[PDB]
This record gives C-alpha cells, sequence and structure tokens, in this order.
C-alpha cells in the first residue's frame, strides 16, 4: 500500500529518516525545559523576517510572535525582526508585492505562515534563489517535491497526531463494534486527516463501525445541520465525532434541542470556546494545543543552528487531552502551559 | 542527452491516461444515477450508464470498478473476477485505500499472478445534506494492460516499450516478429514518479 501523494506525513517523516526523529524529540525537550542560553555570540544581531496573514479576528499569530520574542530574549540571542503582513482577500499580485518586504530586510531567517500551494513561487524562490533559511509555520507534513533541499524547520501542530490521540481515548472508553458518525470539514485536506484518520483508527484497532458520516460548510450552522441529519436518519450512535470547533459546538446544540447528550462528542484544537463548553459539560473531550510550542522551538532551532549544532526539520507542538471529568484546577494548569509566555 | 527529452514525454502521455480517468471518476461519481443506486439497487441502470460513459471515451477507463457502503462492497462491475482479484481480494483493496482523492500503488498476488494496479476512490455525496453515502473506487491494472502500453507507443513514436517492477516484465508492446524480445531489453529507463513519491515501476522504451 503506498499512497501517491505529494507530502510526507509527520510520522512516516521520522521514520523514514530515524534521526530526525531523535533530532525532533531533542526539540521537543528543550522545548518544554527552561531556557538554556546560546553558547556562541554573534557577531552581529540575526535579521529575522515573519510573514503573517492581517486582518486576522483570532490572537493566534499575535500570541505565537510574543512567544518567539520571548524566548530568543531568555535565550540571549540579539535580532532585529521585521514583521510583514498580508490582505487575506487581496489577489496574487498584490500578495506578492507585499512579500518583497520580507526579501528587502535580507534576513537570516525568514518565517512565513501562508499557504504553501498558493504561494508556491515564493517559496520555492526562497528555497532555490536566497540566502535566508525559510521556516514555515502551519505545516507538519514535509513536500516531497523538495526532498532534495527542504526548508530550515517545519512547525505546526499535526492534525494526525492529534486526532490520533483522539482516537486512542474513544477506543479506551467504548467496546469493539460501538456505532458512531462523523461530522467531517469542509471537503479537503482538513477533513482527510482529522477526519480519516480517525476514522481508519477506530476501525482498525477498536473495530467501531461507523453508522454515518457528512461533509459541512465548517461553520456552527452546518455541523447543526448535519447533526440533525445524521441523528434522524442514525439515531443508534454513542458518539459523534467532529472534525473542527464550530462544527462541534453546533452539534452540541443539536443534542441539546434533540435530548440526546448521552451521544459523547469532542472538540478539536481546545481554545477558549471549547474549554467553556467543557467546564459546562456540553464538550465530553477535546485535544488541546499548547500554543507557544512552536514560538519556543523556532526561537530553539535558531539557537543551534548559530550554535553549529544540526536542526529537525519538522517539528509538532505538543497536544494534552482534556475531559469534562479534570478539575478547573488542571485546566487553568494546561491554559498557563499553552500560554506560558504569551500572555502577559 | 537526448534521453531527458524521451523520458518526459512517456512520463507526461502514462500521467495524461491517470489523470483523465482521474477527471471522470470524479465527475462520474457526483452523478444522480449512482446515488439513486444507493436507494434501489437497481444493477440494470447502473450498467447501462457505465457502458454509456465508457463509449465516449474509451481509452480513458480503468480496467475495473466498484462501490462501498460503511459495511462493505454493495456492487462490482464483475470485471475483477478474470484478473484473480477475486472477492476477499476487493475487500482488502478497500480497505487499504483508507484515504479519498489519490491514487494507490498496490502489488498483490492472486491465484493467476501478481496483479500490479493503482486504485483510488471518491466519497458519493447527497448534494443537499453532505452525507457521504460510500466510495466508488476505480481500479487500473497494470499486467498486461495491451491498449495502456499501445498507446505509450504510439503517442511517444518510439518503437517500443516495456513496464518493469523491480527488474521483472509486467506488460509490453510487441508485435513479436521484431529483431529482440522483452528480455534482450531488460534502452532508456524511466522510473515511474507520481507526486514526487517514487515507485518500483519503470518505463523501458526501445528506440534503436
Amino acid at each position: 500500500t503506498q499512497v501517491l501523494n505529494g507530502y510526507w506525513g509527520y510520522q512516516e517523516f521520522l521514520d523514514e529518516f530515524p534521526e530526525q526523529r531523535n533530532l525532533t524529540n531533542a526539540l521537543s525537550e528543550a522545548v518544554r525545559a527552561q531556557p538554556v542560553p546560546l553558547s556562541k555570540p554573534t557577531q552581529r544581531p540575526i535579521k529575522i523576517s515573519v510573514v503573517y496573514p492581517g486582518q486576522q479576528v483570532s490572537d493566534y499569530w499575535v500570541r505565537n510572535i510574543a512567544s518567539f520574542e520571548k524566548r530568543l530574549y531568555k535565550l540571549n540571542i540579539n535580532y532585529q525582526l521585521n514583521q510583514v503582513f498580508t490582505r487575506p482577500n487581496a489577489d496574487i499580485k498584490q500578495q506578492s508585492l507585499s512579500l518583497m518586504e520580507a526579501l528587502k530586510s535580507k534576513s537570516d531567517y525568514l518565517i512565513f505562515t501562508l499557504d504553501t500551494t498558493r504561494h508556491r513561487k515564493f517559496v520555492e524562490h526562497v528555497l532555490d534563489s536566497t540566502n535566508t533559511k525559510l521556516i514555515l509555520q502551519n505545516i507538519t507534513t514535509p513536500v516531497r517535491e523538495w526532498d532534495k533541499h527542504q526548508p530550515f524547520l517545519y512547525v505546526g501542530f499535526d492534525h494526525a497526531e492529534g486526532s490520533r490521540e483522539l482516537a486512542t481515548e474513544f477506543g479506551k472508553f467504548f467496546p469493539k463494534h460501538t456505532y458512531y458518525s462523523v461530522l467531517y470539514f469542509s471537503e479537503g485536506y482538513i477533513s482527510d486527516v482529522r477526519g480519516d484518520t480517525f476514522i481508519h483508527q477506530v476501525n482498525r484497532d477498536n473495530n467501531f463501525e461507523l453508522q454515518s458520516a457528512y461533509y459541512t460548510k465548517a461553520t456552527k450552522q452546518s455541523g447543526y445541520d448535519a447533526a440533525k441529519a445524521s441523528l434522524a436518519k442514525h439515531p443508534d450512535v454513542d458518539f459523534i465525532y467532529a472534525c473542527s470547533t464550530d462544527v462541534a459546538l453546533g452539534a452540541v446544540d443539536a443534542l441539546a434541542e434533540l435530548g440526546r447528550e448521552d451521544i459523547m462528542i469532542n472538540g478539536w484544537g481546545g481554545g477558549s470556546a471549547e474549554l467553556d463548553a467543557i467546564q459546562k459539560g456540553d464538550l465530553d473531550i477535546t485535544v488541546m494545543r499548547m500554543n507557544d510550542d512552536t514560538g519556543i522551538a523556532m526561537a530553539e532551532a535558531i539557537k543551534w543552528d548559530l550554535e553549529d549544532k544540526p536542526v529537525p526539520t519538522v517539528y509538532s507542538g505538543d497536544f494534552e487531552i482534556v475531559t469534562k471529568a479534570d478539575s478547573p484546577e488542571r485546566i487553568e494548569a494546561l491554559k498557563k502551559r499553552a500560554f506560558r509566555y504569551s500572555d502577559n | 542527452r537526448t534521453k531527458q527529452q524521451t523520458s518526459a514525454l512517456i512520463h507526461n502521455i502514462f500521467d495524461s491516461h491517470f489523470a483523465a480517468i482521474q477527471i471522470h471518476h470524479d465527475s462520474n461519481s457526483k452523478s444522480e444515477v449512482i446515488r439513486d443506486f444507493y436507494t434501489d439497487r437497481d444493477t440494470d441502470v447502473l450498467n447501462f450508464f457505465f457502458l454509456s460513459i465508457d463509449q465516449s471515451d474509451p481509452s480513458h477507463t480503468p480496467e475495473f470498478r466498484f462501490l462501498t457502503d460503511h459495511k462493505g462492497i454493495i456492487w462490482d462491475d464483475g470485471n475483477a473476477h478474470f484478473y484473480g482479484v477475486n472477492d476477499l481480494i476487493l475487500d482488502s483493496l478497500a480497505n487499504r485505500v483508507s484515504f479519498s482523492n489519490n491514487w494507490y500503488y498496490i502489488n498483490v498476488m492472486t491465484s493467476i499472478g501478481s496483479r500490479h494496479m493503482l486504485v483510488r476512490r471518491v466519497p458519493i455525496l447527497d448534494p443537499s445534506t453532505g452525507e457521504v453515502l460510500g466510495f466508488s473506487f476505480n481500479a487500473v491494472v497494470l499486467d498486461n494492460n495491451f491498449a495502456l502500453m499501445e498507446k505509450l507507443k504510439s503517442e511517444s513514436n518510439v518503437d517500443n516499450v516495456v513496464l518493469v517492477a523491480n527488474s521483472v516484465p509486467l506488460a509490453n508492446s510487441l508485435i513479436g516478429d521484431e529483431p529482440y524480445n522483452v528480455a534482450d531489453v531488460l534502452v532508456i529507463e524511466t522510473p515511474i514518479v507520481v507526486n514526487a513519491v517514487t515507485t518500483e515501476l519503470c518505463l523501458l522504451t526501445v528506440q534503436d
């Protein structure tokens, strides 16, 4: 069985290149531990450029840069940081003009958070035609096309890893042949790696039987609609697996309306809305990102590079399972860990 | 020097064969006929439907197809049988292909020899609710694929071509009355690479 897909899985990559697993594990350990300052001072401050999407309602990227900068400081790395923002709805010509700002700084490291398919020309230009070291965020599955020359670092919270942790928990709690339904994201990548990964594992390890599955429009409304449609046609399920936050919270409302709170349901990601729902007992389980890990990891990778140590190609931040049985003390402790740098 | 342009041409013909089948598979899977089949299960209406699409573009059809719901296979077109792909092997193919919209290379033994296949699935959707009713599978069988070898030779204007997997020939375009046979060929080697995944497959072309 050889899937002919253009990306390495995260675990697949670490298995194909065993030394990469050792490097990734060392980075994981350094990220959790207290800072160990740079042991090889630089003659000048390093130049870093970061490309973020503008006009974001969430503070995900604000926290990310806060965590990155704080770790650099605590590691005694002198730097000059240039931030570059693209307009999400602008066309490709306009965004590519904005990205010139990232090249004008003549960076030693360029951190890039935008989609690498849409902006493939830019990222391949950085790899093929510049002397900066490219760090990609929101991707943990190395591009096979770049096998001969990979970016300096890929970071993110791997979708398959998070989904497998959820599959393991569902597998422990429910007996073999348990009936379940799945609410996907919209058709595409997220549904493939969060949804079909989960289905594959619980079917293989626990013999669970999928009763129904629905693609959604990735909104609370569509998750609500899909849950109602699913339960009208397939009421005899013990849980629903949801691939995203808003979809899950829509299904939660559907469960309350139908008086089917006996059906267990998960979140995905563990943000503030989910954790509120967990504490109310509206969501039964979720997988929570330790947000600040990726910002800290990028700083540690740079440190190792400045110390002439080998740096892993890929890194996925830590996840923690959270359930409605967890105490408020436990959830607060997880929040403080996830935001250990970006808070305050 | 000129080994490069020949390799790129035959790999483009190879890719275009599967891209065309992929495009039909996606479009056929949106069809109202297949969706209605999940309810009434009328094999005669379904078979006539697939006969008509294959008529228009005969070269770009799969060697076999089958449909599943979430429990298992509910229909196959009957073509798998003579390839040695029995019902238990079909069930295994359905289990192995666990992601949609992606070709899988599968090399599996049967009672009548090894079968080297490219297989993919697409979800069958209810356009109004988003329900996944099940999956549609398409399989290309590479072994002794007369039509495919003939198309690779014809469109690349080379004299002949042999498909190989780990130095064992799977198919060839040789008519039979030429100065050489397949074993003698085993001039240009072209590894089959799909989405930058290296496979055990190789295309051997004869230009001299």
